Formats: C-alpha cells, structure tokens, sequence
C-alpha cells in the first residue's frame, strides 16, 4: 500500500493531498504538530 | 547548493520500505506455492493463450 | 434454451441457511464421531476430493528446487539423417516408380511422428524459468549498479566541492 | 453416469466467464432478486486457493465472479454497461491476473 | 415515400423539441414553472399530432420492405445494423401490463354491452344536464 | 529477444513449408527448359542444404541441451539463495544512502540558517 | 508519510528564497513553519506564503487582518 | 435555411433485448 504513495512525485502527490482534505484546504496549511497529532492517534 | 539539492531529489527519486516489503511478498509467495502445480498450469494453459499462426 | 438453468441446489441456500451453518455442521461432526443427501444444508460442507485424484470432462481424462540427453541428440540426429535419406528414396519412388510411392509416403510420416514423440519427452517449462530468471536478475543488477555508479559521483562531486572551498579559505 | 457436484460447479465457475452468459443471467429479474444466487456466488468464492485453482480452464472468471461480488455493493443496474466495461479493462485485469500468477 | 418524408419530418421536429427541454431541463437552477408548463403543452401535443398521423399512414408504412444496402458493409457495421434492428420493448414497460392484466383478471360479451349503455346513459344524462341550465 | 524453441518451431515449420513448394515446383513442373529446371532445382537443393544446417545448428544449442535438468534444479535454487542475500545487500546499501543522504540534508540545513542569520545580523 | 519531508524542503525552499532576495528592514520579522513563511507586520497584517519550484516565484497563500 | 440540426442521440449502451431460445438442435 505504501509503495504507491513512495513512488509518486510530488507533482502528483499534491493533487491527492488536495482531494483527500477536500476543498477549500490548501495542500500547505497542514501544522507539522498537527501533522504528528493525528499520526500519533492513527497509530494507537 | 542548488546542484547538490538537484543530487539528493534525483538520488531520493531512487528508492526505501516499500522495496523490502515488495520484495518480502515475493519471497513468501514463492516459498507457498510449490514449482509442480504452476508448471502443470502453464503446460495446460499453453494451448489456450498462445494464438498458434495456422488458426484461421 | 441457450442458456443451461442455473444448478438447482443453488435455490435451496437462503440467509437463514448460511447463518444455521456453524451448527448444522458442528451436529453432523458430533454425530459422525457419495455422501447421501438427507439434509439441504449437506452441499456447504467442502466436498471431499476424489480418491483416484481424477477427473473425467468432455471425454478426456486429468489428475522441487525450482519453486543420457546425448543420447536424445544422437537420436535425434541420426533421426534426421535417416528423414532425409528416406526422402531421397521415396523423391526417387516418385521419379521412377510412383504408382507405389504411398507406400513409403507415411512411413517417413511415421519417422516426423517419432520426432514429435522426441519432442514430448524434452518438454522446456524449466528453460523458460531459467530464461526469465536471468532476465530479470540481469536487469536488477544494472539497476543497483547505475545506483552506485550514481550515488559514487554525487560523493565524488561532493568532495571535489569541499576541496573547492577548503582552497577558497 | 451422473457427474458429480464438483464438475457441475467447476463448469458453472468457468462458464460464468462468459460476457453472454453474464449478460444473460442478470437480465431476468428474478435471479438476482432471489438472495440464494447471491449465496452461492459468496459461497463459490473459495475456489481462489490451491489446489482448487489448479483446477480450473479459464482463470478470467477468478476475477469475475470477484467483479460479481462487487456487483452486490454495486447496486440491475450497469447490466448495459458489462460489455462495454469488460471489454475496456480486459488489459489492466489480465495484468492483474498475471501478477497474481506468473510472478 | 411521401407519407415516410413527413413521418420523418415531424419525428425530426419532436426530436428536436425533446432535445430542446432535455437542455433546459439540465440546468442547475429549475426555470419558472410557467415556462415549464408552456414547453410540457407544446411537446405533448406535438406527440399528440406524431401518434395521429402515424395512425394516417400506417398503409404505407406496412407496404414498405426493409432491405440492407448493396453498398453498405455489413461486416464492419453490424453492431449498427443490430441496433436498429431490434425492436423488443423494454422490460419494465412487459412486467408493467403484466402485472395490469393480473390485476384486471357469452358473459364478457353481455358486459361489453352493458358497458355500451352505461356510456350511453351517461352521455345522455350530462347533455340533459348541461341544457338544464343555461351557460350563455 | 525470442526464444530458441519458439526459433526452432519456426525453423521446422519453414522446412516443411520449403519441401512442400519443391514438391509441388516439382510436380506442376516436370515434363520448363531442362537448364532452367535444373538450375532452379539446384537453388532449392542448396535451400533444403542450407536449412538443414540451421537445423542442426539450432538444436545443439539449445543451455541445457545436454546438461542434466537437476542440477539445473540445484543452480536455480542457489540462484535464488544468492538472490535474498543481494535484495538483503541491497537493503542496507539503501539504507546508509538514505542515512549519508539526510546528513547531508542535516549539514544543507545547518548551513542555510546560518547564512541567514549572518545576512540578517546587519 | 512523505508529507514531512516535502513540507521540510518547502521550508528550506523558501528560506534560500528570501535569501536571495533583500527583505526590507521594516519586514525582518518572519517566521518559518510547515512549509509556509509568516510575514506579521503589527497593527497591520499577517501575510502567509510559499512557493512550488526554487525558480518558480513566490505565490499568495494566506492572509490575516490584525 | 436549417436552423440547426439534431445532437446525434446515440445510444450504443442500449444492451438490447432479444430473445435468443432456438438454439438447441
């Protein structure tokens, strides 16, 4: 599963970024504290 | 600093994880199933999706 | 018509059937300690495979380290030596008397037949495996080696750079 | 003599292949409304494991009858669509196939 | 090939008034109602004028005879040809008066007849009762 | 690339083919100018000589042609023995490139800020 | 997964950015976080940018009423 | 002159609903 996230360029990565948050959400207002926020409930 | 950060995209480019764990799922599904059985299906398929040249 | 109905146990296998099928199966191995058809609920339980470990279709009959063949190619070549000797004389049969040439006709047949028969003895699944084998091993080493050649450079270039500025200082 | 339930379910399996046949099946109502179709479909998924997959001719049904399976949480509708569908992702399925396989 | 060329030209036009509200029915926002009702009206009774005079020429119609070009290939266009050749209904359309004739379900004759003077009577009756009073 | 079975069915099927129009130039010819006949007979013969030879050629260099299939079995499975161990070499080889390769990133860093914070002390 | 690293080279990005080009003295506050550069000017604004490409320019991101 | 023509409406989607029986011999 993670193999197609790591074999992505960026280019790409960023539409899917996009579409994952929905609209509105800019693919660069994510906080890096946030960002280990939700890695932290996603990995319990 | 520009060519060398050009250097680390290109290497980064490159690949990490997902190798080994592709590379994992191809060892324990090639230790599963056993050579005999995949031949036999192969020899049977042979027929079937080869398009031999003198079929009209 | 056309189309063949679909098998008729299909329709006796509802919901409630399905979810009665932890217990019916749990009574019947508690009761056992063709199969006969008593219950509908006997056709979920896996069928049992053949003892003979065959099955006949349509007429036709179906059932370790890689998951003297001199003797073959000799007879294989002196097979062929003998084809072509045995097409001169049967070329020659027509030339001078065809109204027999038959005769030897299938026999050569015979002799291409045994080639077939040669053929069958040396079926190539393994050579295939060996072919895609260093195919793919050869590909996966030009890989890794253009990835150290590459990375090799980038250090090389790294350290041409720190010599740079080191003689700048 | 009569052939046993394994060769009527494997040809079943491997005649289920068949966009025709497929087409046919679901264009009368009451064999999809009827859930014990739909069972049995779940029920012959079991056949993707050895060694019964040594078993079987044509192995493009593995993944129909898979694809069928999808059909339950699909929706009938698409019936019009099945041809048109199968014979544009024929190439990426049989790739699949042949990764699932010959790697 | 009169009668065909105006079966043709009114199917055209009936066509083009039902491209026409598909088109203003595809809008995200719904017009006014009586633009609605205006372009309902027109192309119905537009269908109404192609059922009457498909009913006028059905003689020609049936005369005719289909038949495939010389010219045209069959064997690169016969999914084409099949097209236009099939002619079932749709199925939810059968079951629909299959279920209607269900429902429905010397003596069939006698109230066919008894029909004919309950229609009668009634036909009489509301003209007696529409010259009772006086409309004008 | 082909393969040097599929190479050798066509070889065989081309030889066939081959005996079959001599034949039938044969036989729909017989009874042409002799020198013409002759002169064209001796190009098929050369044909059939020539094809002959590619026959014998192919089918003796079949690898494995005259190698027992088992140890084939054991070179196939050392091969993919030697194999683990160079997707293994390969992962720490990966591995300290990615290391080497972020220390890098580290010293970039390092080395960004304090160009910064020295063009903005003045 | 890769989005920290990609957001960490944004940030670098636009650090050798501002770099290259001179800030004015009144716009010396400026912050660096989550691939983003905060210009907060008091009283004023707050302006949030970032960019693509090195050599692509900067591009309007956010901003903030104070 | 033609105000416009018509939008081709093709519909080859259109599974069709032919009944196929005879086919047994």
């Amino acid at each position: 599963p993670h193999e197609i996230y790591g074999s992505m360029p960026l280019e790409q990565l960023i539409p899917i970024i996009l579409r994952q948050r929905g609209p509105g959400f800019k693919f660069v207002d994510l906080n890096e504290k946030e960002l280990q926020n939700e890695i932290k409930q996603l990995g319990s | 600093l520009e060519i060398l950060n050009e250097c680390h995209d290109e290497l980064k480019a490159l690949p990490l994880e997902q190798v080994e764990f592709e590379k994992n799922t191809i060892l324990q599904q090639r230790s599963k199933i056993n050579s005999t059985e995949l031949l036999d299906y192969a020899t049977k398929l042979s027929k079937f999706t080869k398009i031999p040249p003198t079929f009209d | 018509s056309l189309y063949p109905p679909p098998p008729p146990y299909v329709k006796f296998f509802t919901q409630s059937n399905l979810e009665k099928l932890p217990k019916y199966k749990e009574k019947k191995a508690a009761s056992a300690k063709e199969e006969e058809i008593t219950c509908a609920l006997d056709y979920l339980i896996p069928p049992p495979m053949p003892k003979n470990q065959q099955y006949r279709a349509f007429g036709s009959i179906w059932q370790e380290n890689e998951s003297n063949y001199q003797y073959k190619i000799q007879e294989l070549r002196k097979l062929l030596k003998s084809l072509l000797l045995n097409y001169l004389e049967l070329i020659g049969v027509l030339s001078i008397n065809p109204d027999m040439y038959e005769r030897k006709v299938e026999n050569i047949r015979t002799i291409l037949v045994n080639i077939h028969h040669l053929l069958n003895e040396y079926r190539q699944s393994r050579e295939s495996l060996i072919m895609l084998l260093e195919e793919q091993l050869e590909y996966k080493r030009g890989e890794i080696r253009e990835i150290e050649q590459v990375c090799k450079q980038v250090h090389d270039k790294l350290t041409s750079i720190q010599d740079t500025l080191r003689t700048g200082s | 003599p009569l052939p046993t339930r394994f060769e009527v379910e494997l040809e079943f399996i491997q005649s289920l292949a068949n966009i025709q046949y497929v087409t046919y099946l679901l264009t009368q109502q009451q064999i999809w409304k009827s859930p014990n179709f739909k069972n049995y479909l779940k029920y012959l998924e079991y056949w993707c494991n050895p060694p019964y997959s040594q078993c079987i001719v044509y192995p493009n049904c593995l993944f129909i009858l898979k694809l069928l399976n999808g059909f339950m949480e699909s929706a009938l509708e698409g019936l019009d669509e099945l041809p048109k569908i199968i014979q544009l992702q024929g190439p990426q399925w049989m790739n699949e196939m042949v990764e699932r396989w010959a790697n | 090939g009169q009668a065909l060329d105006a079966v043709r030209m009114r199917l055209a036009q009936l066509t083009h008034s039902l491209r026409r509200i598909r088109d203003e029915m595809s809008k995200a926002e719904l017009p006014q109602w009586y633009t609605l009702q205006s372009q309902l009206n027109v192309t119905l009774s537009q269908l109404v004028s192609v059922t009457s005079t498909l009913q006028h020429f059905q003689e020609t119609l049936d005369s005719t005879v289909v038949y495939p070009l010389p010219k045209f290939p069959t064997t690169s266009h016969e999914s084409l040809v099949t097209t236009l050749l099939r002619k079932k209904n749709i199925p939810e359309v059968d079951e629909w008066m299959k279920y209607v004739r269900e429902t429905s379900g010397e003596e069939i004759e006698k109230l066919l007849q008894q029909d004919r003077e309950i229609t009668n009577w009634a036909r009489t009756t509301f003209r007696n009762e529409y010259g009772k009073h006086d409309f004008k | 690339m082909t393969d040097r079975l599929t190479q050798l069915q066509i070889c065989l099927d081309q030889m066939t083919e081959q005996f079959c129009a001599t034949l039938n130039y044969i036989d729909k010819n017989h009874g042409v100018p002799p020198e013409e006949f002759s002169n064209t007979i001796d190009e098929l013969s050369t044909d059939i000589i020539l094809k002959t030879r590619q026959i014998n050629k192919l089918i003796d260099s079949l690898p494995g042609v005259d190698v027992s299939a088992e140890e084939q079995l054991r070179k196939i499975d050392m091969l993919q023995k030697k194999l683990v161990e160079v997707e293994d070499e390969k992962i720490e080889a990966i591995k300290k490139k990615e290391k080497l390769l972020r220390h890098v990133d580290s010293l970039i860093e390092d080395f960004v800020d304090g160009i910064a914070n020295s063009k903005k002390s003045t | 997964g890769l989005i920290l690293q990609r957001l960490k080279d944004l940030n670098l990005t636009v650090s050798i950015k501002i770099a290259l080009m001179n800030i004015p003295k009144p716009l010396n506050s400026y912050h660096i976080k989550n691939g983003r550069i905060y210009f907060t000017v008091p009283n004023e604004f707050e302006i949030q940018l970032s960019t693509v490409n090195r050599q692509s320019p900067l591009f309007f991101v956010d901003l903030k009423l104070l | 002159p033609s105000y416009s023509p018509t939008s081709p409406s093709y519909s080859p989607t259109s599974p069709s609903y032919s009944p196929t029986s005879p086919s047994y011999s």
